[PDB]
RNA sequence: GAAACCAAAGUCUUUGGGUUCCGGGGGGAGUAUGGUUGCAAAGCUGAAACUUAAAGGAAUUGACGGAAGGGCACCACCAGG
RNA sequence: UUAAAUCCUUUAACGAGGAUCCAUUGGAGGGCAAGUCUGGUGCCAGCAGCCGCGGUAAUUCCAGCUCCAAUAGCGUAUAUU
């Protein structure tokens, strides 16, 4: 649920193993998926994905570089 | 009903990174990477193999 | 034997529909016709497979499944298990040529006898010719025990499944010798009379159709070859029966007829031969049934993209053209 | 015999209802 | 929303709902109404003297409070309208640093300027980062101490040794009374990191505890620990919960004088007998002739270092091969997996959560449905009012049954904090966290490993089992503690409401606590069956089309027809079922789907349910200062 | 000219004789809503949210016809042993 | 140098052998430059802008190795040409 207006999203959580760093009540920094407004390829109904999660980025936590506060 | 979260990443063995030597960067990259391409050339019939070709 | 009970129901069901009117049924079709679980019957099939349920066929252009001889017999054996007749198996079983016979338990614990069609033109022909085999056998059961005859009791009937009354005994083919040959002998005799006053020629009464039960009780099976007296030939058919049986129990027990019955009496007895207006919960029934055909057909069309084999043949001979050049 | 139980529901925790 | 003047109401209106929301979670701290702000300083690396910027720190007017080790003070100024409570930790010392940050407000960090921080430093860091930071700040010492040629510098190499933990944040230096104002300042005006585990509960910090024994050969008294009440209004007939020492019911509260207010006896309520909280964590009630035989009578120091390398290999041995265990040829196999049976498949074959259950499961509570009465108490918090005692009120509190060695170890140093247990939290349940392992250690863990929990605000030993974080019924018991994979930790566990932050630690060796794996409380329920399985290989030696030969699978021959109904798989994928036992040692013909490869193995898995060992325990040894080997 | 076809559907990348209407992947949808005309039924005008890798036009071989004609076979029948 | 500094420039001394003073980000079926290599997984996890890959020999997933493109930059989302 975004804060800036208060509509819900379904956002796509990338790599594997990726869905267990974000936990419920978390500050998420979601972007669109690609396609300006398309459900990209398989996923039906869902434009964007999650790219942050409590300030720090998926790509690092899935690689191992960063840890996670709560 | 089902849905493992990152199956395969925990399932694989973890294989650690073997330690080779460092790699020639920027002018002495490029100029390897020249020679390797238009300096030594070995002839063949028709070239149907590639650079990263593995059997 | 049967373990899975849901999902297995709902799949070879939507088979059987797409068998009546075409040979192989593609998978495409399948899940729009079984429409409660979606993406996930093609694991179901592959578990289908493993059993003699279904079978796969990839001959040329036609890709899809058709309906097994083992696997047609299990569907009617869950239906039956839903009107309460079958729960488990009895292992007494005469396997036949036309027909096998499959002892069968209630939920009382009463065995009762199970008849299953094998009639062996395509698959598709054969497992349609046991559908109409055992619903004119039901119709001769229902009409004979009505009318006093010494039958099987008929119970339920599903698709070439017919359930009947354990009567066990031999047939009189393998009989050596019998107490009282002359009450048995009198007994069938009755018997021709008696279908014959009914209207009905057996036309193959012999002692292969015949079975003793205790060497007191002659009961009758296989009910697909009965013939009209109506008949050209209604006189001719009933004589053969009376010296196949005259001749047997003086070949086989050397007892001679005293009663020689040659009686044509039609019909005394019944001929069995011839076997703001519109309320609101009308108008969400009916927008229900306008929305469901729309997606049910968008779903069709996003099925038979399923081609699959037609892509993986075509990247074959790529990978060989680009390593020969 | 093979591989066929009878076991019995006879212990639980108590449970807090709403 | 059309019209130009209209459409820009629309977002006037909503300015103003949000402008005063902001405002109402702001006058709760800090000042006139709200209680104090506390802030917790952690020095991180071994160098910074935390008394040299402390004193900077102190100064408005100061009332410093003392304890035996710990010096923590009270700051209060009318100058920036701000009320403050300070307090001091070492790292390492994981007993006070955790304790006392799980109440704190604000964290003070503060780091060296020729490197980032310590290695010791960096272990408090990756439990504070676990179990739930507050509010950071990150301070500096050595900075002006230094020529300006290097100053720049000095600064840049912090921010790049600094971002592999805290992202992006500013970093105020700490050497004048100038520079520890403007500190103070932004420490007061900050956007508070709302933790969740501590809003919906009612806790107080001891600023002051007195003990009043009925009789000292008792050894048990009355406590009295006066503080500020900080969380939701704290009711006298609920429990309440001192973290180290575990769970009492109290007796009476009083609300005294605020000894320290911002501009310069009687008792709240007396506890009743009936409308109290019962003190109870389990259930109350509990003819041949002579010589002829059988087959013609049918015609008629370092030990502990060995057992370090036999884990590592056991590891190796569960990595490798996912649950390959041999079958014993001495005993019949029938009876060591008696208790066994084959699953057609793990995911969809049903299994019974009443049916055969250990005795400790009826001496734990279950839930009817955990959610709705988890939102029904949530409510019951939020959206009503109980005559209890308030927020910013400092109270004193009277406990009736507590030992005097609560008292003894807050006068050498270490710190009480006390919380109040909701509605059914001092029962027991069996407690599921799902908990990725720390990449600090590498130690194997095994499955019924006895660990040290910190399920938020409660401190155990416990043996749990570690399962797959998955979505159906049944879920694989793991045998050990996986480097990458996220698990769930089961354990019967006094029943705590989520969210809550979750961290297991391990007794090393002079009494050092290290942290491996780092989670938080999932749903606590017992119905949720782990399933422990077993993989028996065997080996196809006759192979025909569609039917092969198999050994070593088992020994005997009654063995095979135990095993009978078990559907057998194999590790090139070939799906088939034993079909006839054939030698009187352990021989078998078994069908399958397509032909085996003679490289083939063949192998049936077996499950049995496990449920955890009681092993609970709220007592916890306090570790020693924390070290790198 | 995609082409079947077209002396126009030609004189078009060698692109400009005058001039009116009108189309811009398929659906949703020629639906809602507003306006207007209509006694009414309706007409004219006329969206969006959202959904989908396609929707289609020409031509071409003929896997299959539950299409038709022939021809052949005691691994088919007929008369038989 | 400069208000005073800093930086640059200018200069004494020390400062380089590969386990360093160690270069990264994306990718390696097609589009599109670069592997039918090895292990793991078995329509699961996942990848994939699109076409698609995965249901036991995976050139497409997770790894290892190898190679390619850009190179102190390189990915990703969005507005727009």
């Amino acid at each position: 649920q975004l804060i800036k207006n208060g509509k819900k999203i379904t956002a796509f959580v990338p790599n594997d193993g990726c869905l267990n760093f974000i936990e419920e009540n978390d500050e998420v920094l979601v972007a669109g998926f690609g396609r300006k407004g398309h459900a990209v390829g398989d996923i039906p109904g869902v434009r964007f994905k999650v790219v942050k999660v409590a300030n720090v980025s998926l790509l690092a936590l899935y690689k191992g570089k960063k840890e996670r506060p709560r | 009903s089902l849905a493992r979260a990152g199956k395969v990443r925990g399932q694989t063995p973890k294989v650690a990174k073997q330690e080779k030597k460092k790699k020639k960067t920027g002018r002495a990259k490029r100029r390897m990477q020249y020679n390797r391409r238009f300096v030594n050339v070995v002839p063949t019939f028709g070239k149907k193999k590639g650079p990263n070709a593995n059997s | 034997l049967r373990y899975m009970s849901r999902d297995d129901f709902r799949v070879l069901t939507a088979v059987e529909m797409g068998m009546k009117n075409h040979e192989i049924v593609p998978g495409s079709l399948i899940a729009s016709i079984a429409s409660l679980k979606h993406g996930g019957c093609n694991k179901v099939l592959r578990e289908l497979v493993k059993h003699k349920l279904i079978a796969w066929e990839r001959t040329k252009t036609v890709q899809g499944y058709r309906l097994t001889n083992a696997g047609y017999d299990y569907l009617a054996l869950k239906t039956l298990s839903s009107r309460q007749v079958v729960e488990s198996v009895g292992n007494q079983m005469g396997v036949g040529k036309e027909s096998d016979i499959y002892i069968v338990a209630n939920e009382e614990g009463q065995q009762f006898a199970l008849k299953l069609h094998r009639l062996g033109r395509h698959n598709v022909s054969w497992l349609y010719l046991s559908r109409l085999s055992a619903m004119k056998e039901f119709a001769y059961m229902k009409a004979l025990y009505e009318r006093k005859f010494p039958v099987p009791k008929p119970i339920d009937y599903n698709r070439h499944a017919v359930v009947m009354e354990l009567i066990n005994g031999y047939p009189l083919c393998q009989i050596h010798h019998v107490e009282d040959p002359a009450s048995v002998y009198d007994e069938a005799m009755e018997l021709i009379v008696k279908l014959a006053n009914h209207g009905l020629i057996h036309g193959d009464f012999n002692e292969f159709n015949l079975i003793l039960d205790e060497s007191d009780h002659i009961t009758m099976i296989d009910f697909p070859q009965m013939v009209s007296t109506s008949h050209p030939n209604a006189e001719w058919y009933f004589d053969r029966d009376v010296k196949c049986i005259k001749d047997f129990f003086m070949k086989r027990f050397s007892y001679e007829s005293e009663l020689f019955p040659t009686f044509k009496d039609i019909r005394r007895e019944d001929t069995l031969d011839v076997e703001s207006t519109i309320p609101p919960e009308l108008v969400k029934q009916k927008v229900k049934r306008q929305l469901t055909k729309q997606q049910k057909s968008a779903v069709r069309r996003r099925l038979q993209k399923g081609a699959n084999i037609f892509t993986k043949q075509r990247r074959e001979n790529m990978q060989n053209i680009k390593s020969s050049l | 015999s093979i591989c066929s139980t009878y076991s019995n529901l006879y212990n639980h925790p108590q449970l807090i209802k709403y | 929303e059309l019209s130009r003047v209209d459409q820009r109401h629309r977002a006037s209106q909503l300015r103003k709902q949000k402008k005063e929301a902001v405002l109402a979670e702001k006058r709760q701290l800090g000042g006139k109404d709200g209680p104090p702000h506390q802030v917790l300083v952690v020095p991180l690396h071994s160098r910074i003297s935390l008394p040299e910027a402390m004193q900077l720190l102190q100064d408005g007017t100061v009332h410093l409070n003392e304890l035996g080790n710990t010096q923590n003070f009270m700051l209060l100024c009318p100058r920036l309208k701000h009320r403050w409570f300070f307090t001091s930790a070492r790292p390492g010392d994981l007993h006070v640093v955790l304790d006392m940050a799980k109440v704190a407000d604000t964290i003070l960090f503060l780091l060296d300027p020729l490197e980032g921080w310590d290695s010791t430093g960096d272990y408090c860091l990756s439990c504070l980062f676990a179990q739930g930071l507050p509010t950071y700040t990150l301070a500096v010492q050595g900075i002006s101490g230094l020529p300006l040629k290097k100053q720049i510098d000095t600064r840049k190499k912090l921010s790049k040794a600094v971002e592999k933990r805290f992202p992006h944040d500013k970093l105020l230096l700490l050497d004048t009374q100038q520079e520890a104002g403007m500190l103070l300042r932004q420490l007061a005006n900050q956007k508070q990191q709302h933790l969740a585990f501590r809003d919906r509960r009612a806790y107080l910090f001891a600023h002051a505890v007195d003990f009043v024994p009925s009789e000292e050969n008792n050894l048990v008294g009355t406590l009295k620990i006066s503080g500020y009440v900080r969380g939701q209004t704290l009711n006298v007939n609920r429990l309440l919960h001192i973290v180290g020492y575990g769970d009492f019911q109290m007796k009476q509260i009083d609300a005294p004088g605020d000894p320290f207010p911002l501009n310069p006896k009687v008792l709240m309520k007396a506890d009743p007998g009936r409308q109290e909280s019962l003190q109870a964590e389990v259930i109350p009630d509990p003819k041949v002739p002579k010589g002829t035989s059988s087959y013609q009578a049918e015609w008629i120091d370092e030990e502990a270092e060995a057992k370090m390398l036999e884990k590592y290999k056991q590891e190796r041995l569960e990595e490798m091969f996912p649950d390959e265990v041999d079958t014993p040829r001495d005993v019949a196999a029938r009876i060591r997996f008696q208790k066994y049976r084959g699953l057609k498949s793990f995911r969809t074959s049903p299994w019974d959560p009443k049916e055969n259950l250990p005795q400790d499961y009826a001496r734990i509570f279950q839930f009817q449905n955990f959610t709705n009465t988890r939102k029904s108490i949530f409510k019951e918090v939020e959206e009503k009012e109980v005559e209890g005692a308030e927020v910013g009120w400092y109270v004193t509190l009277h406990v009736s049954e507590v030992p005097v060695s609560v008292v003894e170890c807050f006068r050498q140093g270490t710190p009480l904090i006390a919380f109040s247990l909701l509605p059914h939290e001092q029962k027991m349940s069996v407690l599921n966290m799902v908990v990725r392992r720390d990449p600090g250690n590498t130690e194997p863990v095994k499955a019924k490993e006895e660990l040290i929990f910190h399920c938020g605000f409660r401190r155990f030993r416990a043996s749990p089992l570690f399962s797959q974080h998955t979505a159906a019924d049944k879920h694989k018991l793991q045998r050990f503690l996986t480097a990458d994979m996220a698990l769930v930790a089961t354990v019967y566990a006094p029943i705590t409401f989520p969210p809550a932050s979750v961290l297991l630690f391990k007794q090393k060796s002079n009494g050092m606590h290290s942290l491996i794996a780092t989670g938080h409380l999932m749903s606590v329920d017992p119905d949720r069956m782990v399933i422990k399985r077993v993989v028996l290989s065997g080996h196809p030696f006759k192979i025909f089309t569609k039917m092969a030969v198999v050994r070593y699978m088992f020994f005997n021959r009654e063995d095979v027809l135990w095993f009978k109904p078990v559907e057998l798989r194999t590790k090139w994928g070939r799906r088939g079922h034993i079909k006839e036992p054939l030698g009187t040692h352990g021989h078998m013909k078994c069908s399958f789907d397509g032909k085996l490869k003679s490289q083939d193995t063949v192998l049936m898995n077996l499950y049995k349910r496990v449920f955890p060992k009681w092993t609970y325990d709220p007592y916890v040894p306090e570790p020693v200062p924390w070290l790198k080997s």
